[PDB]
This record gives structure tokens, sequence and C-alpha cells, in this order.
């Protein structure tokens, strides 16, 4: 179930860094 | 050159440039350059941020082709492909917005995007489109079918009817929205008056004038807390007015940039602070004291750092 969420939720929730620009 | 776009981030923070070899991304106050991802074949025509986190929305050079970049993954996570061509692309953590000649389509941000609404507008070659990224608000406005007029839509409460602002009565030219959603900014192809609406009412908050003469307006930016307004026209030439008092109708400040090439504008770190993005590559910031004079003044070309 926690994997149906994750391919189900924004790209920007799953891998992100916020401040990979700063 | 090598420059086929320049734009800011939803702070103006950031800005990233769209090139001939790939992209690159730079920090608007002070302006270093964070990233220059080249080997980028195609030519990219536009670019969007989403703060300064590492997902990028690029446009090929045949403009039929929405890519999210994980700068991160340094690779193409998202390929949305369009059969006309793709005039803007806007970014928010929940939504991706593309820019079409004839309508605005809302897909979602999943590795596989579900198109969630379609808003039609009139012919928008430039792309006209604004996107409140701020979580409290998810504003979208773009200009209307009826030639002249801005239509406002919440994308997360879209059941309410949108918002119809009879702004200009010729073509609109340039929109922009504030950094807290609440006020809208609205110029027509004439450019002698630029009219600042509220996103939540649709009223005439403050109409100013920048001149007789009729100028293309390109670039139009509030600062922080949407009391000043920056305004770029033909020639570098850019206006700073003052949004929060009726007893002024004109710009208290007027810069050109030393190149004479036309800009964008956006408030940098001091309140006092007005930076402008040239096409011919040109950085330049604009310090000025409170009558609107001049203080301090930087040059750079960006494109060689």
């Amino acid at each position: 179930a926690h994997s149906k969420e994750l391919n189900k939720l924004p790209l920007p929730s799953k891998s992100v860094d916020w401040t990979h620009f700063g | 050159h090598g420059l086929l776009y320049a734009g800011f981030n939803q702070d103006h923070g950031c800005f990233a440039c769209g090139m001939e070899n790939g992209f690159r991304v730079y920090n608007t106050d002070p302006l270093k350059e964070k990233e220059k991802q080249e080997f980028l074949e195609g030519g990219v025509g536009h670019v969007e941020m989403l703060f300064r986190c590492n997902y990028l929305a690029l446009v090929g050079g045949g403009k039929k082709k929405v890519m999210i970049w994980d700068d991160l993954k340094k690779k193409t996570v998202i390929e949305i492909e369009f059969s006309t061509e793709v005039k803007a692309v806007k970014l928010r953590r929940d939504r991706i917005v593309v820019v079409l000649d004839s309508m605005i389509k809302v897909f979602t941000f999943t590795h596989n995007p579900h198109q969630l609404h379609v808003f039609e507008t009139c012919y928008n070659p430039k792309g006209l489109c604004v996107l409140c990224p701020n979580s409290n608000n998810s504003l979208l406005a773009f200009p209307g079918t009826h030639t002249g007029h801005v239509q406002l839509v919440d994308l997360a409460s879209t059941e309410k009817p949108p918002v119809d602002i009879p702004a200009h009565e010729g073509v609109l030219s340039c929109i922009a929205l504030n950094l807290q959603g609440t006020r809208i900014a609205t110029a027509s192809e004439k450019g002698t008056l630029i009219r600042i609406f509220d996103t939540s009412s649709g009223h005439l908050i403050q109409e100013l004038r920048r001149g007789s003469q009729a100028a293309n307006i390109y670039c139009i930016n509030f600062n922080q807390d949407a009391s000043l307004i920056c305004v770029s026209s033909d020639h570098g030439t850019v206006h700073i007015f003052a949004a929060e008092d009726p007893k002024s109708k004109w710009s208290f400040s007027k810069f050109q940039v030393p190149s004479g090439s036309p800009c964008i504008c956006a408030f940098g770190t001091e309140p006092n602070a007005v930076i402008a993005i040239c096409a011919d590559g040109s950085y330049y910031k604009f310090l000025f004291n409170p009558k609107g004079e001049c203080i301090r003044d930087v040059y750079a070309q960006f494109l060689e750092m």
C-alpha cells in the first residue's frame, strides 16, 4: 500500500531537494 | 550570445536561462552561476523553476514537448508532447500547467501526468499565464477569450465560477502576480496604463501611468509586500512605481540598462534594489533612494561567469 501511495503522489513529494539550488 | 530565454522563479531569488546548448540557473542577488547543464541538444526556449528544488520544466527547440528534468538524477523524468506548439509552462508542487496558443491544460505532477482541467484563452502567442505556488493559494490567471479581459481560476476549488476582470480594451501584453497571490498586474499592447486588481475580488486596486508614447511592455513584478512594482518596456527601460498610495500616478524612478537591450525586471535582496536581466546577456542592479535617485549601480555579463 505504501508503494501504491508513492506511485500516486506528486514527484516533488517523492524525490526532491528543496535546497538543490540554495 | 546563445541566449534564447530568461525567466525568474517564483520568489525572484533565482532566474534560469534557456540556451542553444542547454540551460543555466543563476542566483538573482547576488549574481552567481548555480548550474549549467549543457549537452541538452535541441535548444531550450523556456525554463520554469519550482523554487530552489531539483525539478525544471524545459521546452525543447521544436516547442512541442514539455520535459521535466531532475537535476539531481541528471535525467528527464516526465515528458509531455503536444500536437501544437507549447508557449509556456508553469510549475507547482502538485500541478503542471502548460500554456498553448489557444488553451491552458493543467496536469498532475506524477510520473504519468493526468490532465485535470482545460481552460480556453484568446490567441496567446506570448504565453501569458501566472500561477501562484503558495501552498494556501492555487490561483491560475490567464488571458480570457474577451480581448482585454483576464480570467482567474482557483485550481483547488475549481467548481467556483471564474472571475472575468475587464482589465484593458486591447490585447494583453503582460500579466504579473504578487508573491502572496492576492494582487494581479495587467498591461495592454498600448503600454501606457498599468492596472492592479484584487485576485479575490476583481476590482481596480490602483492604476498607474508610465508614459504618453505607446510602448510594448515586457515584464512586470511586485515586491514582497506588494507596495512597489517595476515595469520594463522597450530599449531596456524600467519604471519603478508605488502601488499602495492613490496620490501617485507616475513612476518615482526610471532607468535604462546601459546596452539598451530589452530586459525583465524584479526586486532584489535589498528593499531598494531592482534587478534587470537583458536579452544580450547583461545583468544590471539598480539601487534607488526614497526620492528615486540612483545610489549604486552594478553591471556585469552573467553569461560570461
